[PDB]
């Protein structure tokens, strides 16, 4: 069959920029915000709404359909969910990267 | 429900097929069912009259021969399990190692 | 009382509803058996774990062992912290039932199938207001 | 050109005159000539149509009161354009029905008339197409007119356009 | 870089420099599965309408 | 509004039409997916103007497709919507949740909530009408309408007017 | 006509909306008739160019 | 069966570009996404009917 | 156009590469394969390859190749006036 007819215009990728995230960008990304560690709700039938399967993220089953875009498994590319954290913390990738910053500025003024 | 596209003809009432019939490529040679939960839908196809769904066991897509041994016995757990044994010969070819 | 979010595969062609339909899943394709339209390609057939959700419902954890290379300060004290969450101590009683259930079971020279089921009577029936002033005992007994 | 990411752009408002980025003021034909912003009123947007319909007729055959003017225009559409030019129809029909200067001398007039006000083209191009009786009118159907003409100069000017009306 | 050894710290130091990828080699073009500036494609095929209306 | 502007597009030709006549058949092929279309970013395209002087590049082979990809630039008369734009226009289609004006290549929609107070619905009168003490609003009937709101997708283009302030509604 | 169980034969009729027909569970209708621009998916004949391949 | 990188290699050092190509998306896994011109990220919610 | 290099001062090869003419025979048989117009005389001939063939031979490939330069430039050469000599 193959994927479905798109009015974009069809693209060559000619740069990647790398980054990083800024935690404004990740809460306009994101479709839903996930506060339940569940997966299934108590009747194991459905998804939680909420939940980490949440319906909204898209979907993997070949039966059901994604409640963001309501295309097939092999159409979603899938949605991305955010979870707000109480406390900042560190990123265990730049943790060294991080220390050779705070020895270049003062912790007191930034400067 | 999702029931495999070989064929079931060779099975009995007990899902085995007795010893001494010949077998081929996708042909099921234990059959199994294990029941569903309602409130599931694929492809539709799914309607009131499907309550089980398929579990079997088919002959390896290469291979053929025929049933040579079927023994039915228990586990140590009291659960009801076969062993189906298949036969068949090899001939010398163009690819063997000697 | 949700938003339907269901497919259902039928040839645009036959138009026959409900369809004929085959998985041919050695090609990997959904074709219509009456005319050979196929309705979806590329259909799918360690990185994850397994667990029973009729015994444990929903929930997901994750142990704080040693690696390769560990100090047994951070081990101690993460334990320490963990055991410390108001949430997950609730499911932890039935899960302490069900542990003190497989050392009864197997002291006992049970079959898996007997302690699944009493671990299943146990988790029905628990949390309910009928068996409040029985003994666990009386309860893991019954259960078995 | 340099990193781009979300800024924070005017929304577009006809009434604050902020008609966006692609049509600015200023403009870049494909020559890289600076030109300004083309707006054309209703009677200038139907003449400048037709008579591009009627040369392209011509590139094909070589190799008036309202309803006749109405079903010329309809034979010449169907004759001198493709296919799904089911927009197009509605257009000119919308064009000849809410007109009011009917040929090039009347509208030739009108751009002699309201470039002596330094308007921007929008509001110009609004004051050739909506039918004001006074300088109130003007300026609240065009917000944008509000302290940049004075009803003295609006007064006149809606009574001229009002002077070259065909029937 | 990131194809042949360190990948995940190559990757993290790219995107805390904010390192700018032109994709100018064979593995970028590899990994976004795009014809790679090699070989039959150092080059670009156009349509010539010039002997197009003088081959008839 | 009616503009004039200075457009490009990518038109593809199959390897069909590789003939010498090809740059016709671009012609055709710009006033066949360009005139009458809807774009999102420069509105109604409704006219390209010097149609015997279109600017044809050199076209580009795709690797696979084996089609030839031309940018092609032309100049052409489209219309754009804009909020806060009053228009003319005649009514196509009337309901419970207002009236639809028609304005050139547009319908413009008006919401009860955008209609003055005295206006009502009255479903009883063949066709539906609006009816008031001063004037009656049908089909075919002409409005003065004031875009409120405009939402542009990459090749459709709505938008919400309103008749409330002065000087509006029917002419 | 031959099929997908004798060679020279084809499995696949692909039309130029993208639909694919499989030729197995496709002679219920009888014979396809093929219009330019379809692609079948035929059996590789003789003399079609391979990559042959050798690991390491 | 794998297309590994030695393979990639040998081809790289065929020249065959557009083989290359195909092996890698049309004989294996082809996705298409929708990107953003402002932001680089798979995050466009297309409604394609 | 500053990255396009006028025609008398080209300073590539005149001479087709083996790159070049794997892709043009195998981008004019795709586009036989297609319907595409033919211009050279078919004497029997079915495989759109051989077809491609023989226009090279005959120069009736109306093709121009691109050449990029290290730098973003670039030279336009026609297949007819680029020698196949390999
Ligand atoms: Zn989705
Ligand atoms: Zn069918
Ligand atoms: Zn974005």
């Amino acid at each position: 069959v193959g994927q479905q007819y798109s009015s974009a215009p069809l693209r060559t990728v000619k740069e990647v920029q790398f980054g990083l995230f800024s935690p404004e960008e990740v809460r306009a990304i994101s479709v839903a915000k996930i506060r339940f560690p569940e997966t299934m709700d108590e009747t194991q039938t459905r998804a939680k709404i909420g939940g980490l399967n949440d319906p909204r993220l898209g979907s993997i089953d070949r039966n059901l359909k994604c409640q963001t875009c309501q295309e097939g498994m092999n159409e979603c590319p899938g949605h991305f969910g955010h979870i707000d954290l109480a406390k900042p913390v560190f990123h265990v990738g730049f943790i060294a990267k991080i220390k050779k910053v705070c020895e270049c500025v003062c912790m007191h003024c930034g400067k | 429900l999702r029931m495999k596209h070989g064929t079931y003809d060779k099975l009995d009432d007990d899902g085995l097929i007795a010893p001494g019939v010949r077998v081929s490529g996708e042909d099921v040679i234990i059959g199994k069912t294990t029941p569903i939960s309602p409130d599931e839908e694929e492809l539709g196809q799914r309607t009131a009259y499907h309550s089980k769904r398929d579990a079997s066991t088919p002959l390896r897509s290469t291979e053929n021969g025929i049933v040579d041994q079927v023994l039915v016995t228990t586990n140590q757990d009291g659960l009801k399990f076969v062993k189906v044994r298949v036969r068949t010969t090899k001939i010398p070819q163009i690819g063997d190692k000697f | 009382r949700g938003p339907n979010l269901n497919i259902v595969l039928t040839c645009p062609e036959c138009k026959v509803y409900p369809p004929k339909i085959v998985e041919r899943f050695s090609e990997g394709d959904v074709v219509c058996a009456l005319c050979g339209l196929v309705l979806s390609d590329k259909l799918v057939d360690r990185v994850g774990e397994a667990s029973n959700p009729l015994l444990d419902g929903n929930n997901l954890s994750t142990r704080i062992g040693k690696g390769e290379t560990t100090d047994m300060r951070f081990t101690k004290e993460l334990n320490k912290a963990q055991g410390k969450n108001v949430m997950d101590k609730k499911d932890n009683e039935v899960q302490a039932a069900f542990a003190k259930i497989t050392m009864l079971c197997d002291a006992a020279e049970l079959p898996k199938i007997v302690k699944d089921c009493a671990k299943e009577a146990y988790k029905l029936c628990h949390d309910e207001k009928t068996l409040k002033g029985k003994s666990m005992e009386s309860i893991m007994a019954a259960s078995i | 050109r340099r990193r781009r990411l979300k800024k924070v752009e005017e929304e577009e408002n006809a009434a604050t005159l902020q008609l966006g980025q692609e049509f600015q003021l200023k403009q870049i034909n494909h020559q890289g000539e600076e030109e300004e912003l083309i707006a054309l009123n209703l009677s200038e947007a139907r003449l400048v149509i037709k008579e591009a319909l009627v040369e392209r007729r011509r590139a094909f055959k070589r190799s008036e009161t309202r309803e006749k003017e109405l079903e010329s225009i309809d034979v010449l559409l169907e004759q001198t354009t493709g296919g799904n030019n089911k927009d197009l129809k509605n257009t000119m029909q919308y064009l000849t029905n809410f007109s009011r200067f009917r040929d090039q001398e009347t509208v030739g007039a009108v751009i002699q008339l309201l470039k002596s006000t330094g308007l921007h083209p929008f509001e110009v191009a609004q004051l050739g197409s909506l039918a004001c009786d006074t300088a109130d009118e003007a300026k609240t159907l065009i917000p944008s007119l509000n302290n940049k003409i004075s009803d003295d100069e609006l007064e006149r000017i809606l009574k001229e356009l009002s002077n070259l009306e065909t029937l | 870089r990131c194809s042949f050894e360190e990948t995940v710290e190559i990757l993290f130091e790219a995107g805390a420099s904010a390192e700018l990828d032109d994709c100018r080699g064979v593995s970028e073009n590899v990994i976004l599965g795009q014809m790679a500036p090699i070989g039959t494609g150092a080059f670009d095929v156009m349509i010539d309408e010039e002997s197009l209306v003088k081959y008839m | 509004m009616f503009f004039i502007k200075d457009l490009s597009l990518n038109i593809t030709l199959h390897p069909s039409f590789f003939g010498p006549r090809m740059k016709q058949y671009l012609k055709t092929k710009l006033l066949e997916e360009v005139e009458g279309s809807c774009t999102g970013k420069f509105g109604y395209i409704l006219c390209v103007l010097d149609y015997d002087n279109i600017d044809i590049q050199r076209g580009r082979i795709l690797p696979t497709d084996g089609s030839a990809e031309f940018n092609v630039k032309y100049r052409a008369v489209v219309f754009k919507p804009f909020k806060g734009e009053v228009v003319d226009g005649t009514v196509v289609s009337c309901s419970q949740h207002g009236f639809e004006v028609q304005v050139g290549p547009m319908k413009v929609f008006v919401t009860k909530h955008l209609m003055p107070q005295d206006l009502t619905f009255n479903a009883g009168s063949n066709p539906p009408s609006y009816q008031s003490s001063e004037d009656v609003i049908t089909i075919k009937s002409r409005i003065r309408v004031k875009i409120e709101g405009c939402i542009s997708q990459v090749s459709s283009i709505h938008a919400i007017g309103s008749i409330k302030e002065d000087y509006l509604g029917a002419i | 006509r031959n099929g997908p169980n004798e060679h020279p034969g084809a499995k696949y009729v692909i039309r130029d909306s993208g639909d694919r027909i499989d030729l197995r569970y496709s002679k219920r209708a009888g014979d396809i008739q093929l219009q330019y621009g379809w692609k079948v998916e035929r059996h590789i004949m003789d003399n079609d160019p391979v990559l042959f391949n050798r690991q390491p | 069966l794998r297309f590994g990188e030695m393979e990639r290699d040998c081809m790289i050092a065929h020249g065959a570009a557009s083989f290359l190509k195909e092996r890698l998306m049309e004989a294996s896994d082809a996705f298409r996404v929708h990107i953003c011109g402002i932001c680089g990220l798979m995050t466009v919610i297309a409604k394609l009917n | 156009k500053e990255k396009a290099i006028p025609k008398d001062q080209r300073a590539t090869t005149p001479y087709m590469t083996k790159y070049e003419r794997a892709r043009i025979l195998g981008t004019r048989a795709l586009q036989i394969s297609m319907n595409a117009p033919v211009f050279v005389d078919l004497e029997g001939e079915t495989d759109p390859l051989r077809i491609a063939m023989k226009e090279l031979a005959e120069k009736k490939i109306p093709l121009v190749i691109r050449r990029y330069l290290p730098d973003g430039s670039f030279e336009d050469w026609s297949v007819e006036e680029l020698i196949v000599d390999l």
